[PDB]
């Protein structure tokens, strides 16, 4: 096995800026290397082959170079359709890939709009209570969501979910779900969630009294 | 298309002598060694298995222990040839030569050893 | 040159699976095809490859035991068989072919199949239960799609009319082995009394079509 180390793991830039993706090989692969662009839900697409050579049908804003152990893929001006993971592959021996580098669209900070949804009557007569906290239209992806029930910081029992960057305004969204039993639920009253962001200059708390 | 060619499809060799079976494959400017794959298989034996510039000896038949060899320096010329040293009577039979450089093709060579 | 794989499959642990791949392109028997596993949130992995006329495949030492790669030159179809299915064998399995001009290794991957999704779990096929979310100037609406197997589940809001402002979060796999999921829409507050909000849920694997009116 030849090992390919891509760096960085996550590159976050905006349209018009140049991008630089590195790949190093644990041995000498000479010039046998290829870059691929994989959008979510799709198969990889060859960008640069033989390590300097651009495939036809691929924009001139894409370029790659290097030989031996050090390679770089460069995107001149980031196009909105250029944001995706970028893998690389060495053919000097049995083909090995890298971890891939995910390029994220970088935008201005946006505070999340926090909501909260009590388990509605439907679920509760099934004996299960799911209280949901929503974070909406925020950037960057980093967010801190705490659960507390009657002022007791809730310990490790919640399931987070983060959506992919929005197609239009490039914002994330997050949904944290707390699942208790109608029994466990009914023995408390105050249900809150504390949200921490950069655009939020003070932690926001959404709640309701059961 | 891609076509492997043999100068001689029949060899007559005799006992205890070193023989070479030639196989030619299209090469244009420089050989790309990574792209080269060479299989020398006689019948259900495997003599030489060559991929990425290495020999896998784990799959070579034990009859060929430190006996058979693929000549490397001829490869850059588009000649992949097998050298069996000290040919015995059992070496007589049909040899196959399978190559992949770009595409792939094989060929058959019959070898008759004549007795002292 | 083109590659087409077989559809997605759900197989329970210890069983076996065979994935189909067909070449509509250049020669089949002459050029190597390879098989690649992409694990969830993971890198691509070269499993093995075969040049059909050679009639024996090559495997990576990780997949040495369980993987069987066979090439049918008659149909120009390639197969990849995964024995002894487990758990983390769940991945997106690809078959790929090299461009004749990229050189390097014959097993290089350039042209890819559309991919095969394999899920390995003991959980049975079960449709989702759907629950509304009581709304919140700007309100927020949503529905909880809970306890369904297998993936995926599509969510459409007003028979597909609403679109804008809707988020359906990636599924989250619960300890139960059943998937749960949440879809949310952001609408103006005033729109509550006026416009009807209903949430269409579809489970293709179980043939379950659900509809949920969401109200204050």
């Amino acid at each position: 096995e030849i090992v390919l180390t891509q760096s960085p793991a996550t590159l976050s830039l905006s349209p018009g800026e140049r991008a630089t993706l590195s790949c190093r090989a644990s041995q000498s692969v000479s010039s046998y290397l290829a870059w691929y662009q994989q959008k979510p839900g799709q198969a990889p697409r060859l960008l640069i082959y033989d390590a300097s050579n651009r495939a036809t049908g691929i924009p001139a804003r894409f370029s790659g170079s290097g030989s031996g152990t050090d390679f770089t893929l460069t995107i001149s001006s980031l196009e909105p359709e250029d944001f995706a993971v970028y893998y690389c592959q060495q053919r000097s021996n049995w083909p090995t890939f890298g971890q891939g580098t995910k390029v994220e669209i970088k935008r201005t900070v946006a505070a999340p709009s926090v909501f909260i949804f009590p388990p509605s009557d439907e679920q509760l007569k099934s004996g299960t209570a799911s209280v949901v906290c929503l974070l909406n239209n925020f950037y960057p992806r980093e967010a801190k969501v705490q659960w507390k029930v009657d002022n007791a910081l809730q310990s490790g029992n919640s399931q987070e979910s983060v959506t992919e960057q929005d197609s239009k305004d490039s914002t994330y969204s997050l949904s944290s779900t707390l699942t208790l039993s109608k029994a466990d639920y009914e023995k408390h009253k105050v249900y809150a969630c504390e949200v921490t962001h950069q655009g939020l200059s003070s932690p926001v708390t959404k709640s309701f009294n059961r | 298309a891609f076509t492997v060619t043999v100068p001689k499809d029949l060899y007559v060799v005799e006992y205890g002598s070193n023989m070479t079976i030639e196989c030619k494959f299209p090469v244009e400017k420089q050989l790309d060694l990574a792209a080269l794959i060479v299989y020398w298989e006689m019948e259900d034996k495997n003599i030489i298995q060559f991929v990425h510039g290495e020999e896998d000896l784990k799959v070579q038949h034990s009859s060929y222990r430190q006996r058979a060899r693929l000549l490397k320096d001829q490869l850059s010329l588009g000649n992949a040839a097998l050298q069996i040293t000290d040919v015995k009577l059992q070496d007589a039979g049909v040899y196959r030569c399978m190559i992949s450089y770009g595409g792939a093709d094989y060929k058959r060579i019959t070898v008759k050893v004549n007795a002292p | 040159v083109q590659l087409v794989q077989s559809g997605a499959e759900v197989k329970k642990p210890g069983s076996s699976v065979k994935v189909s791949c067909k070449t509509s392109g250049d020669t089949f028997s002459t050029y190597a095809i390879s098989w690649v596993r992409q694990a969830p949130g993971q890198g691509l992995e070269w499993m093995g490859g075969i040049i059909p006329i050679f009639g024996k495949a090559h495997y990576a030492q990780k997949f040495q035991g369980r993987v069987t790669i066979t090439a049918d030159e008659s149909t120009s179809t390639a197969y990849m068989e995964l024995s002894s299915l487990r758990s983390e064998d769940t991945a997106v399995y690809f078959c790929a072919r090299k461009f004749h001009f990229v050189s390097g290794s014959p097993f290089g991957m350039d042209v890819w199949g559309q991919g095969t999704t394999v899920t390995v779990s003991s959980a049975s096929t079960k449709g989702p239960s759907v629950f509304p979310l009581a709304p919140s100037g700007t309100a927020a609406l949503g529905c909880l799609v809970k306890d369904y197997f297998p993936e995926p589940v599509t969510v459409s809001w007003n028979s597909g009319a609403l679109t804008s402002g809707v988020h359906t979060f990636p599924a989250v796999l619960q300890s139960s082995g059943l998937y749960s999921l949440s879809s949310v829409v952001t609408v103006p507050s005033s729109s509550l009394g006026t416009q009807t909000y209903i949430c269409n849920v579809n489970h293709k694997p179980s043939n379950t079509k659900v509809d949920k009116k969401v109200e204050p």
